[PDB]
DNA sequence: TTTATCCTGTTAGATGGTT
DNA sequence: ACAGGATAAA
């Protein structure tokens, strides 16, 4: 009997050929929806899968530069790029898709300011993954171009505070990309950091105005920066020391408004039988903290909108495969889907001396059915090759590993006189060649089954002598096959 | 307590932290100061026909003996650190020829000489990373060492270059004509006589060891001498 | 990236012959040619060849 | 005359092994 | 690896 197999009969049950002796029951651990594998040349499904589903979008696989990238078009017209490939298993929290956005992509580096925008404060390690926004607001972006080098002084071409145009070789083999004022950092005759910041420059005549702008300040559109000078649009006004002394710089501040909740339509799970629902939550993450002074020659992405796998509490350890479902109404239109597939493996039927009986596995469910946890999925029944009597199955605390079937050809009948053979009892052990009655000698050894008038039933048996001190590999009333020690 | 020697050298190397560019510039300035001081001393050696004493050398720089000696020390230590922290670069370059005639440890020690020369000729004013200039010298030292220490019957560098050009020409002709070129074709393309080509081919061979199984080769070679019969 | 489409390796017919190789003291062999494709990860130019 | 042999230098960046 | 230059040995 296979591990976990449970006999269906008791000792002494007279069974026929093909009848069930033992069974193995496979049950679903957690329940869900049944998924039957297609008949790939087999009429017996060797595996059945356990499954929630989400569909209310559109997906198209487009090839760019030889790479197959999946574009998720929402019903609102928004577009997402699928960062996770088909066949990949991802746990809760992992990013699945990225919003295809360019509005929040800067041209160069700079400084970042928050206005009412709020973020979640959970975890520093997620800094590389950004900061989840808890409330929308306004991002103020102050442009600048920073060339970070560790080169010697005598390679410098431009003066500290020189007003330059883009393209000038500020440092040998280094070319500015922004038209602005150059501010130079050096340490012990070593060029360390060069800064080019756009914005209008103007003369600082009154020390009091400079003292107001000592730390730099924001100035709105139309508000007079200083008498005779009104900012046409929101600008950052700061006092800088150029070649001739004080100057006022009006760097153009950009404004990026972020809504409180990402207005990208979520797609809802459609199956209630899953007590642990799985969904895609859209989140907004800012990759830099408030006031984070960023130094980058090329543009950076500030805000990322990411689809994230979310599941109910207690299902955090579940990992979901990612699949494409062809729509029933339109097979061409595919829809992204996440499944927490649980496998159940069905062994092929073997009737050839493995269990020495035919093992036949029957499913207890149908494709697409809804099953509760613990429900029986498959029953494997072992069918006996030869009729007889079932014995050797002991009771209590131990798994039935082997059973015995005594058949019709394991019993022989002999013609012996009852009258004087009264010395024998049903179940006696008869050594062959022993004089059972006067003039009557045992032809074959065996166990005494029955004593009929003029007849005797012997179940075939054979002894083995064992002397004192031997080592016993077996137990009383055990079960042994051919060749066992 | 490992028995491997290369692993021990790699451990000894890993006990040294890589330099930064500013550190490279500082060390390059101190190295240049040391080089100039050495040049001066060499001038004193030509004038004195003897090694100048530290007092005479300090006098040649109009420097107090203590200041001069400390400057000399700083320069020595600067060059030492510049070489020491780049030995990892030496190993990284030397690992790319570990099957050419020199053992890996020989490649490392020969590239160390190139690194020392590179650290002696690095110019901070050029405005380049030391890992770019040093690579040329390390590669040159290793290539020269292979050319001069890989064979028992050493061949000159021009012969290695000739063999390389012969291989390249042969491959080019095979690609152009779609077949293996003949000796005369190669000789004409190389503009050299066929006898010279055969001589190059014969001199390029590696010497076979006397203990090659045949039983060893050395037991099948007769000896030079006059046969007892011929005397 | 170099891809070796090794399922399509063709074989060139043997030069000389079995008897010619035997009498010439040469080798009886063929030449193996596999199709390959060099793919540039960005430009995307693929120079297919054998 | 004409090579055969030796010497010095090279500026993107690179920085601990295979069998 | 490759280019330039100095020289002596064939």
């Amino acid at each position: 009997l296979l591990p976990g197999a449970e006999p269906t009969v008791k000792n002494g049950d007279r069974v026929e050929v093909g009848d069930v002796l033992a069974e193995t029951k496979l049950t679903t651990e957690r329940g869900g929806t049944v998924r039957m594998g297609e008949d790939n040349g087999s009429s017996t499904h060797r595996e059945v899968e356990i499954i929630v589903v989400l569909d209310t979008a559109t997906v198209k696989a487009e090839a760019s530069q030889g790479r197959e990238h999946y574009v998720i078009e929402t019903k609102g017209g928004q577009r997402f790029n699928l960062l996770a490939a088909p066949g990949t298993k991802v746990t809760t929290g992992h990013v699945v898709a990225e919003l295809i956005d360019s509005r929040y992509r800067t041209q160069t580096g700079g400084l970042l300011k928050y206005s009412g925008v709020e973020i979640s404060k959970k975890g520093r390690a997620k800094a590389k993954q950004g900061y989840e926004v808890t409330k929308g607001g306004t991002l103020l972006w102050i442009p600048e171009e920073t060339h970070e080098v560790n080169k010697d002084i005598s390679l410098l071409n431009v003066e500290d505070g020189q007003l330059v145009e883009a393209g000038t070789e500020v440092v040998k083999d280094i070319f500015c990309q922004t038209t602005g004022i150059v501010s130079v950092t050096q340490n012990n005759d070593i060029l360390r950091e060069i800064v080019i910041k756009p914005g209008d420059v103007h003369v600082l005549d009154d020390p009091d105005t400079a003292a107001k702008y000592d730390e730099g300040r924001l100035v709105n559109a139309g508000e007079e920066v200083f008498p005779g000078l009104t900012a046409e649009q929101l600008v950052w006004a700061e006092a800088v020391d150029g070649t001739d002394g004080p100057l006022l710089l009006l760097r153009p501040v950009q404004e990026l408004v972020i809504p409180d909740e990402p207005p990208v339509p979520s797609q809802d799970s459609s199956q209630e039988s899953s007590s642990r629902s799985i969904r895609l939550r859209a989140v907004q993450r800012l990759q830099f903290q408030d006031g984070e002074r960023i130094k980058s020659v090329e543009g950076v992405d500030l805000l990322r909108t990411q689809l994230v796998l979310e599941s109910e509490e207690g299902s955090s350890q579940l990992s979901a495969d990612i699949e494409l479902l062809p729509d029933s109404k339109d097979p061409e239109t595919l829809r992204l889907q996440l499944v927490i597939i649980e496998p159940v493996v069905i062994r092929r039927d073997v009737a050839s001396d493995t269990t020495h009986g035919s093992t036949h596995t029957e499913l207890r469910v149908k494709d697409g059915q809804k099953v509760k946890p613990g429900a029986v999925i498959a029953c494997t029944q072992i069918q006996c090759k030869e009729a007889g009597v079932v014995r050797g199955i002991q009771e209590g605390s131990e798994a039935v590993r082997r059973l015995l079937v005594e058949r019709e050809r394991d019993c022989v009948t002999l013609d012996l006189d009852v009258t004087a053979a009264t010395q024998l009892q049903p179940g006696s052990l008869i050594v062959a060649g022993t004089q059972l009655v006067d003039g009557i000698i045992a032809p074959e050894s065996g166990e005494v089954r029955a004593i009929a008038p003029g007849q005797l039933q012997l179940r075939i048996a054979r002894p083995y002598r064992v002397s004192q001190g031997a080592v016993l590999h077996v137990e009383d009333k055990g079960l042994v096959q051919r060749g066992d020690n | 307590y490992t028995e491997d020697s290369i692993r021990l050298y790699l451990q000894e190397i890993g006990r040294i932290r890589l330099l930064r560019a500013d550190e490279e510039i500082e060390l390059a300035r101190q190295i240049a100061d040391l080089l100039a001081l050495e040049r001066i001393r060499d001038e004193l050696l030509e004038q004195l026909d003897r090694l100048p004493s530290d007092a005479e050398w300090a006098a040649a720089v109009d420097s107090p003996l203590d200041e001069f000696r400390r400057r000399l020390f700083r320069g020595r230590r600067a060059k030492d650190k510049m070489v020491q922290s780049n030995l990892r670069l030496v190993v990284s370059i030397a690992k790319k020829y570990m099957n050419r005639g020199l053992s890996f440890q020989d490649l490392i020690q020969e590239g160390s000489l190139g690194l020392i020369r590179a650290a002696e000729k690095f110019d901070h004013e050029k405005g380049y990373k030391f890992s770019t200039y040093a690579t040329w010298w390390i590669r040159q030292a290793i290539t020269r060492a292979i050319a001069d220490q890989s064979r028992t019957i050493r061949l000159p560098v021009h012969l290695y270059e000739t063999i390389s050009r012969i291989k390249k020409t042969t491959k080019l002709l095979s690609q152009e004509m779609g077949r293996k070129p003949t000796e005369e074709e190669i000789a004409t393309r190389m503009e050299m006589t066929i006898e010279k080509l055969r001589f190059i081919a014969k001199s390029a061979q590696l010497p076979i060891s006397l203990e090659t199984p045949i039983s060893r080769l050395g037991d099948f070679i007769e000896a030079d001498g006059e046969t007892p019969e011929d005397e | 990236e170099l891809h070796f489409l090794g399922k399509q390796y063709k074989l060139k017919r043997p030069k000389y012959d079995v008897d010619e190789a035997k009498r010439r003291d040469g080798t009886y062999s063929v030449q193996m040619y596999v199709p390959t494709r060099l793919i540039n990860k960005e430009t995307g130019e693929i120079k297919e060849q054998e």
